[PDB]
RNA sequence: CUAGUAACGGCGAGUGAAGCGGCAACAGCUCAAAUUUGAAAGCUGGCUUCGGCCCGCGUUGUAAUUUGGAGAGGAUGCUUU
RNA sequence: GAAUCAUCGAAUCUUUGAACGCACAUUGCGCCCGCCGGUAUUCCGGCGGGCAUGCCUGUUCGAGCGUCAUUU
């Protein structure tokens, strides 16, 4: 009835199943509105776009002069000759955190 | 003839404010917010906010009656009261000075810092939220994007190094599922990072893997809210990864060596046992990544397309082909610098991504080193 | 207000350390280690509040002042006796490739103009050093795993790593490589 | 043996240490309710001697009763009036016994031991499971406590002839005309 | 002005009455407890002789049971319980006795300082019956005692026995016999002058 | 049955027992006051595959031993489950 | 397997009444949870389970310079 003794260091040595085991189709209720997925990555998101997609240096300066969150696009394309010249994205985590409040703090309208 | 009030009848019965929902649930505001992430509760918009509440503002958020009633009957709400009393019991033995009673009560707590497995069990909530495996793959889009982003980020109080070590272990396990089934189709290079598209059961999954560098995290970010997102997605990851391995017949969880993982094998330590156009691309080819090229995004791609023999530098990893560059077995070396053996083709990692996207063997003469690269295109 | 409880303890720790420090100089400063040059990642842990003056000069020499910092050193017959003085406040051990590559990637800070900036661009690397044979972070990563002559500047470039405090996770040979994983 | 010391101290109750305690407690008990509750007995030696245990199902209640006459005298004792007022308050419990705790010029203060017949610790214990039986409902109302046995004259001897089995039963026996068949 | 709750006022008025009324020497000696240094040194020794809790006693019995399937000395713990402790001090088995100052029926400990002084065991009076229950692994302990310690710290108890004697016992010697009271404030002094 | 006796009384009216003896029926016990102190050994819950887990009560005392025509402790050797 | 049959271990059991959401001389007036029908996420009607007081044990929440510890 009773397990014998194991010393507590050996207890620290000591310390998956199918969710859809019986799966049936379920009709979705019309009130629940699913979240809209993110757009697919466009041509201009690439680190080496065609040179017709270059803006010149004036609106790069004009981009940095005006305040953030006043932009139609949070990005403009850049040119990089090699992947080692490409740095990490500066505001990636802030964008994903803004997606979090887009996912659970900003409402959906059907 | 009966008199009925406009305040008590109408949209006020249907929609309820956030403050009224919190007071009804008798929970704290972070507790109510966390339960909304797990259960998928959503504020939505009423048709007329004035009809819902006469004293109301557009900045205020409302809620539906039915999903609030689900939160009232949530077993997690019962589990929150049990965990709160248990957290009071942890400070009991600390206050008494009872070290042994503190050791066992934290062991009864099963706190996630020392375990890595999430604190609460949400198998029933995930089952209620996702009715089909296709919807799990649809939410795997943001799940894998969350997983690889927060696997690159360092450890904090909300996300300890144990949970990232579990995250990078399970992310490679899902990657090992992809390289067995050859599921990856499109790879995309971008300033934000590297995008990947793979097809599973007729469903496409997109995720973004930033470059392995130092990403600044400072500002106003809540580590608790990204922590509960990871905890929800980690539980969704484990049951999906168990389903996919049992679907293909490979055993789950796969075995691994801690010595190889500590020595830097990464993708090489994870050995997968079968029993408890993509393949034709580099069907019989040898690859050698140099020290500059990113090993982790490259190794994911060519193993997904079934290339057999790949090596890299000793300082880049462990458990690979021979490190020395004098071996003539290698055909294509991936170099990116600003030997020169005639038997070895010298080519750039940009050629790798273009050849995966086009699947037409783009010429290495055009992608020769020391020359300006052609503009690559987005497959989407 | 501070009690005579702490006064006697502080003077007892000071005479114990002075005897041990004067033990060390009077005896031969030789460690039971092979003469082959090796590499140490060394971490300051708070030993005692008061500090003696010979380690005062040498802890400023390792710029190891703040709580729970780390830095990479290379052992010589000199650097051993530097390590063989500062034992109670530091932990010394041989790193592994996974431990070192993560630590700079998760936390990489550089020193220019007396400023602690992150490691955001490899173009910043060439703007900082440039002409020392280094080409990116992985060049510095390889420089850590096998010591070259330019490691002296790479140690000087690299800021001390301000690691996070663990919640409970002299010489330790592999236990410090367990300590980096517990507290990074 | 701390309760032997308490027994000797309770005997000496006009002395300086105890009269101080009886003064400060009477002030506190006066400003509390009439039929308030006590978490622990104020006289643990008297509670122990009378049957109180530190077990779930045993509670203590404190009662203040007005002192004086009813020159008609109320034949019910002030302890019997105290016991009747707890039972009408704690109607789910059974009055075990009671004891004196304090005095004033206007009030007398008693502490009453109650036993819960519906707890499981009480029904399991054969030393107190007798009070679980339905004969012992409201013992204080029938004169079945130590106060009631005193006021009913339930002693033995020539001195207690009229009341040693109940005076109403004895008066019925002594006033009955017994007629037999073969008279 | 505002109205306080009834139990708040009653427990606050119990403060003023205790400090105003002059107290007989049996209860007045409980107002003189020991100092911060002697408490920490006493509890340093006493923590070393804590009893075993329900968890590590159940594991220790599980030790000897599974070994019997497949040699001990006398345990030394701090002694507690009133009738157990006063039985020990009546039999001169106790070395040091530590008494709480806040036993709600004070009579349960009011004979203890005289009984310890008659029998010859040195005693002390400490703040907190909750602090003694911490040592005991109970909620509250009215009194604790030490009978015998291991030979590792026979010297530590002897120095604590002396430190309790010359630091607490020969300082309250005159205040054992003398009454309490005499903490009258400015409002009480003006009221007494008006009454007289 | 004692006994309309003793005893009490505008000693008028009156009131009014009991021990003994013969029967009927019979049956004895539990605490508090003790230090288990070489080990709170006691008990309520609610979680369970039910086999045994935690929470609380409780040392200001829950079990065992003992209740003054007794008893405890040692020793002692038979007899009981 | 009849019965204005007997037995009786399973059910049903309207309003009241110690009478228990409020009122009562009206088949009325409120709140929490769920369901159904009729234009129906908003309107109406109906139905189901609940909502008295004193006290006991536990659970949980709160207050009190009542009160203890907290520089190793």
């Amino acid at each position: 009835r009773i397990l014998p003794y194991k010393p507590p260091e050996e207890r620290e040595r000591e310390e998956f199943y199918d969710l859809w085991q019986n799966e049936e189709p379920q009709p979705p209720n019309p009130m629940h509105i699913p979240a809209p997925k993110l757009p697919p990555p466009g041509y201009d998101l690439s680190y080496n776009p065609p040179p017709e997609y270059l803006p010149t240096k004036e609106e790069r300066e004009e981009w940095e002069k005006m305040d953030p969150e006043d932009r139609e696009k949070d990005y403009l394309p850049t040119k990089y000759d090699s992947l080692r010249k490409v740095p990490a994205w500066g505001n990636f985590v802030k964008e994903r955190f803004e997606r979090c409040m887009d996912l659970y703090l900003a409402p959906r309208v059907r | 003839g009966k008199a009925k009030k406009k305040g008590k009848s109408g949209a006020a019965r249907n929609y309820m404010t956030r403050t009224q929902a919190v007071k009804k649930l008798q929970l704290s505001l972070p507790d109510f917010r966390k339960l909304c992430i797990w259960k998928g509760i959503y504020p939505r918009e009423p048709r007329d906010r004035r009809k819902v509440n006469k004293s109301a503002t557009a900045s205020t958020t409302f809620y539906y009656t039915k999903d609030i009633q689900y939160l009232l009957h949530e077993p997690l709400l019962q589990k929150f009261r049990e965990q709160k009393a248990l957290e009071k019991k942890i400070s009991r033995a600390l206050g008494r000075g009872d070290v042994s009673n503190a050791a066992r009560l934290e062991r009864n707590a099963n706190l996630p810092e020392k375990t890595g497995k999430p604190r609460y069990t949400l198998n029933h909530i995930i089952r209620e939220r996702y009715p089909t495996f296709q919807d799990a793959l649809r939410d795997l889009d943001d799940c894998l994007s969350m997983l690889f982003l927060f696997a690159n980020l360092p450890s904090t109080t909300a996300v300890p190094a144990k949970m990232i070590a579990r995250c990078e272990r399970l992310c490679h396990e899902f990657q090992h599922y992809l390289i067995v089934t050859h599921s990856l189709r499109k790879s995309f290079l971008s300033i934000k990072g590297i995008y990947y598209q793979a097809n599973i059961q007729g469903e496409d999954i997109l995720w973004l893997v930033p470059y392995k560098f130092n990403q600044r995290i400072v500002g106003d970010v809540d580590f608790r809210i990204m922590g509960t997102f990871v905890e929800f997605y980690m539980t969704l990851l484990g049951f999906v990864n168990y389903r996919l391995y049992t679907s293909i017949g490979l055993k789950y969880p796969p075995k691994f060596d801690q010595v190889k993982d500590d020595q830097g094998a990464e993708l090489a330590a994870f050995s997968l046992e079968g029993l408890n156009d993509p393949s034709q691309l580099f069907a019989n080819f040898t690859f050698f990544l140099s020290r500059e090229t990113p090993r982790q995004p490259l190794e994911f791609i060519l193993r997904a397309f079934g290339c057999k023999r790949i090596g890299w530098d000793a300082v880049l990893g462990e458990g690979a082909f021979t490190t020395d560059e004098s071996d003539p077995r290698i055909t294509h070396q991936i170099i990116d610098r600003p030997g020169r053996y005639p038997g070895r083709i010298y080519v750039q990692p940009q050629w790798v991504w273009d050849s995966i996207n086009d699947e037409e063997l783009k010429p290495p003469e055009l992608y020769a080193p020391g020359a300006q690269l052609p503009p690559h295109l987005s497959p989407f | 207000f501070k009690r005579a409880e702490k006064y006697v303890k502080e003077y007892r720790e000071q005479e114990r350390e002075k005897i041990r420090l004067a033990r060390i100089a009077k005896q031969q400063g030789s460690f039971h280690i092979p003469a082959e040059a090796k590499l140490v990642f060394v971490i300051r842990i708070k030993g005692i509040n008061k500090i003696p003056p010979k380690p005062r000069k040498i802890l400023q020499l390792l710029r190891l002042r703040q709580i729970n910092n780390g830095v990479f050193v290379k052992v010589t017959k000199a650097t051993a006796e530097m390590i063989k003085i500062v034992e109670p406040w530091v932990a010394y051990g041989y790193p592994n490739l996974k431990s070192v590559r993560e630590l700079i990637y998760k936390r990489g800070y550089g020193k220019v103009n007396g400023q602690r900036i992150p490691l955001t661009d490899n173009a910043i690397i060439e703007e900082n050093l440039g002409k020392y044979g280094i080409i990116c972070i992985e060049d510095l990563i390889h420089e850590i795993f096998t010591v070259g002559p330019n490691f002296k500047q790479a140690a000087n470039f690299l800021w001390p790593f301000k690691l996070s405090n663990p919640n409970g996770g002299g010489n330790r040979e592999e236990h410090i490589n367990a300590l980096i994983r517990a507290m990074n | 043996g701390a309760l032997k010391y308490l027994e000797e101290l309770s005997k000496k109750k006009q002395s300086d240490v105890v009269r101080f305690l009886l003064r400060v407690r009477c002030w506190e008990y006066r400003q509390l309710n009439v039929i308030h509750r006590a978490s622990r007995p104020s006289r643990p030696d008297k509670a122990r001697r009378l049957g109180y245990k530190a077990k779930q199902g045993y509670v203590i209640y404190r009662v203040r009763v007005r002192r004086g006459g009813r020159q008609l005298k109320y034949q019910r004792s002030l302890r019997a009036t105290a016991e009747e007022r707890v039972g009408r308050r704690c109607s789910n419990l059974r009055v075990l016994n009671s004891y004196w705790v304090n005095q004033d010029s206007t009030y007398k203060y008693y502490e009453v031991i109650l036993v819960d017949p519906n707890h499981k610790a009480i029904r399991r214990d054969p030393r107190i499971n007798w009070i679980c039986n339905p004969v012992h409902k409201h013992r204080e109302c029938r004169g079945l406590t130590s106060t009631g046995k005193k006021s009913r004259g339930l002693n033995k001897g020539h001195r207690f002839n009229k009341t040693r089995a109940g005076r109403r039963k004895t008066w019925k026996r002594h006033n009955t005309l017994s007629l037999w068949r073969y008279r | 002005m505002v109205k306080w709750p009834e139990y708040i006022r009653l427990q606050r008025q119990k403060k003023i009455l205790r400090m105003r009324l002059k107290v007989p020497p049996a209860i007045a000696q409980f107002q003189y407890t020991l100092d911060k240094n002697l408490a920490a040194q006493a509890f340093k020794l006493l923590n070393k002789y804590r009893p075993e809790t329900k968890q590590e006693k159940k594991e220790r019995l599980l030790r000897e049971a599974t070994a019997i399937k497949e040699v001990s000395k006398k345990p030394y713990t701090v002694k507690y319980g009133l009738n157990h402790v006063v039985g020990l001090i009546e039999n001169k088995k106790a070395s040091l006795v530590l008494i709480a100052n806040d036993v709600d029926p004070i009579e349960l400990v009011v004979f203890l300082p005289a009984l310890c002084r008659k029998m010859g065991i040195p005693y002390a009076i400490i703040k907190g019956k909750a602090r003694l229950g911490t040592l005991v692994h109970k909620k509250t302990a009215a009194v604790v005692a030490i009978t015998e310690v291991r030979s590792e710290d026979k010297n530590e108890l002897a120095k604590l026995i002396s430190a309790v004697k010359e630091g607490y016992l020969e300082k309250v010697e005159d205040t054992r016999k003398r009454w309490g009271g005499g903490i009258m404030g400015f409002k009480a002094q003006k009221r007494e002058e008006k009454r007289k």
